[PDB]
RNA sequence: ACUCAACACGGGGAACUUUACCAGAUCCGGACAGGGUGAGGAUUGACAGAUUGAGUGUUCUUUCUCGAUCCCCUGAAUGGUGG
């Protein structure tokens, strides 16, 4: 695969998980979810500075064999997924931040990308 | 044992087309017919008040329906009464029986 | 100018049981004190009242 | 509610829809087999609020509701769940 | 039994109104339903039997789905069909539409009135009647009455002859009363109680 | 009791030979097959 | 409702229900987010304590369960045994 086709492959699964049920949103919702493995990739936002976030979701992902792949940014992230409102101007009505984002499904060429990775295990 | 048909209906003018013409076709046919007379027609009498407040001279209705129970006799068909009871389509409330 | 009953209560959690067993050295333990035969799996944790503890979701007499 | 997740999903290949005007709830379906729980009161305001923006159409005769979906509803809900779809109404026949 | 005839009588009452007020301006006669054993044809009586169908099919298809999911029935047990009733004339209920139609447009009364006389009278009928009461002022309840040709209301013969429509319209100011009637040429118990011919 | 054709339970309810049909009345409401003759 | 076409009449033999009316509490049905709060929200559900006739979870405290629909402001609305 390409450079870009990581990020892009990436991004197609959160867009589709978003706009049906796969996806699993919220601090607390998440966590204790990938405790029974609901999951079966992730994604986690490294500017999320809080304390022994991107610590302990590695860890826990690691624990349940459960793949994790990292990103620059929550917004960046949220922005993937799609989520703009649209204002008539262009410019966004309102943005939110996006951390705490597993995703359950998959597409057939992401998991086929995935084992190109095959991060974290 | 023996197999009846009863034909139960509201009307006369369905029941009619059901026993007299179309038993015509059981009537020593493949089986053989034992006509009795039908049975007694029950009347399911309703009263309603005509009036939809207080003020009238308090009057009532009698609104009727007729019950027609249409028996006719056969003496044993078995897998024969198939036939029978495909016979009529005609009218609603058209029901048949086998014993 | 009573309304009487109703009222905003804002309560619950903050940034409060942000996540599970802590990690990466060996694990140390949650918040709160465990649950005892839950049904929704032991990410429920009991009150503190009394001497008592109770569960909010699973509705069990257990004591301290 | 979670409850209103039920009803979301009974809209679609279920074609036209049916409900009772109750206070008290029960079903609504029976047609569609799916079996959901759900009170009827829940399944009404559902059906109210979208009808509000024209997506439904509504028909009532005594007491009974029956709720058909428009064109314009139909393309709507295929949004609302990504799932795209050859049309509830024309599918099932 | 009791409880059959009374049950027939409610599954036929919820139908047609059911059908009357939703489906309408169409020259909507009624229905008529009879058994074929497991399985129940209910013809539906219109004029114009393209709405009833649907060009999209979607419409006979929804009827059908209604009837099932409040009853329980299934397919291959519930069927609906549509029927060609030709002159418009000669059904009350469908004149009866019409001119609903030509009011709520808000046409004059007298014009609108009319034209049913003309249609009705024209294919051969004995008689009709429009009594079209409600608002035309104010500040009445006015009532307009028009006849024409003969009816009659003796005995209780008259009742399968003559079938009636009353209906509403709805209108600023309040509600507007309409009816029809319309004496068919054309008896339903082949009777007449007028009369008597010598064979020559 | 009440009633399955109204929510009134009020202006009287007709449980006779299990149907209702006064609280919203048989002579506006008819089709059911009943005739008055007699 | 008040001569008759009032007054064992309103299919009216009503106790809680029915219920207009009274003594009190509740709901959203105020739907519809177009102008705002996602995570941790005004929230959904909740043992104890309190609230109060009502350990009732409406409410308030505690702590827990949380969909973000419920909730915030307007417009809009629907419902009614009201005239």
């Amino acid at each position: 695969a390409t450079p870009e086709n990581l990020e892009d492959a990436l991004r197609i699964v959160l867009q589709k998980s978003r706009e049906v049920n796969g996806l699993i949103r919220g601090l607390s919702e998440v966590a204790r979810a990938l405790d029974r493995r609901t999951a079966h990739l992730c994604v986690l936002a490294e500017d999320c500075e809080d304390e022994e976030y991107k610590k302990l979701i590695t860890a826990l992902a690691k624990q349940g064999e459960v793949d994790l792949i990292n990103v620059e940014e929550r917004e960046k992230l949220a922005q993937w997924a799609g989520l703009t409102k649209m204002d008539s101007t262009g410019e966004l009505k309102k943005t939110f931040k996006c951390s705490c984002v597993a995703v359950r499904d998959f597409g057939e060429r992401t998991r086929a990308l995935e084992f190109l990775l095959s991060h974290l295990r | 044992q023996r197999v009846l048909v009863k034909m139960t209906s509201r009307n006369a003018k369905a029941v009619e087309n059901v026993m007299t013409e179309l038993l015509l076709h059981a009537r020593n046919e493949k089986v053989v017919l034992r006509g009795p007379v039908r049975l007694p027609t029950r009347t399911l009498k309703v009263t309603t008040r005509k009036t939809p407040c207080g003020n009238g001279t308090n009057t009532w209705d009698t609104y009727e329906l007729k019950i027609y129970k249409r028996l006719v006799e056969l003496r044993a068909p078995t897998e024969l009464v198939k036939k029978i009871t495909s016979f009529p389509i005609d009218a609603g409330v058209d029901v048949a029986i086998t014993i | 100018p009573i309304h009487r009953h109703k009222l905003e209560k804002m309560r619950a959690l903050k940034y409060f049981k942000v996540t599970e067993n802590d990690d990466g050295s060996f694990k140390v333990e949650r918040t709160r004190d465990e649950c005892p035969n839950p049904v929704c799996g032991a990410g429920v944790f009991m009150a503190q009242h009394k001497d008592r503890k109770y569960c909010g979701k699973c509705h069990l007499t257990y004591a301290a | 509610k979670r409850s209103r997740d039920d009803v979301y999903r009974f809209f679609f290949t279920e074609g036209v829809i049916s409900c009772k005007k109750d206070p008290l709830g029960t079903w609504t379906g029976s047609l569609g087999g799916k079996t959901f729980t759900v009170p009827s009161i829940q399944v009404m305001q559902l059906m109210r609020s979208m009808k509000s923006r024209g997506l439904i159409k509504e028909q009532f005769a005594w007491r009974h509701f029956y709720w058909f979906l428009n064109d314009e509803g139909v393309e709507y809900l295929r949004k609302y769940l990504f799932l795209p779809h050859d049309a509830v109404p024309n599918t099932h026949k | 039994k009791k409880r059959m005839i009374i049950r027939d009588g409610v599954f036929y009452a919820e139908l047609f109104e059911f059908l009357k007020r939703e489906l309408a301006d169409d020259g909507f006669a009624g229905v008529e339903h009879r058994v074929t054993s497991t399985r129940t044809e209910i013809v539906i009586r219109a004029t114009k039997t393209r709405e009833v169908l649907g060009e999209k099919g979607r419409r006979i298809r929804e009827l059908t789905a209604c009837l099932q999911q409040r009853f329980h029935y299934k397919e291959g047990k519930l069927q609906l069909f549509a029927e060609r009733v030709e002159v418009r004339g000669l059904s009350a209920m469908a004149q009866a539409e019409s001119l609903r139609f030509k009011l709520l447009s808000n046409l004059q009364v007298r014009r609108a009135a009319m034209g049913i006389i003309r249609h009705v009278m024209e294919s051969g009928a004995k008689g009709c009647e429009v009594t079209v009461g409600g608002k035309i002022k104010g500040q009445r309840a006015k009532s307009m009455t028009f006849r024409d040709g003969y009816m009659i209301k003796s005995g209780t013969a008259h009742k399968n002859f003559v079938d009636v429509a009353t209906r509403h319209c709805h209108l600023r100011a309040g509600t507007l009363g309409v009816k029809v009637k319309i004496m068919l040429p054309k008896s339903m118990q082949n009777e007449e109680e007028i009369l008597p011919d010598v064979i020559t | 009791r009440h009633c399955v054709i109204c929510s009134n339970q009020k202006a009287v309810i007709r449980k006779y030979e299990l149907n209702v049909c006064r609280q919203c009345f048989r002579e506006n409401a008819a089709n059911i097959g009943f005739s008055k003759l007699r």
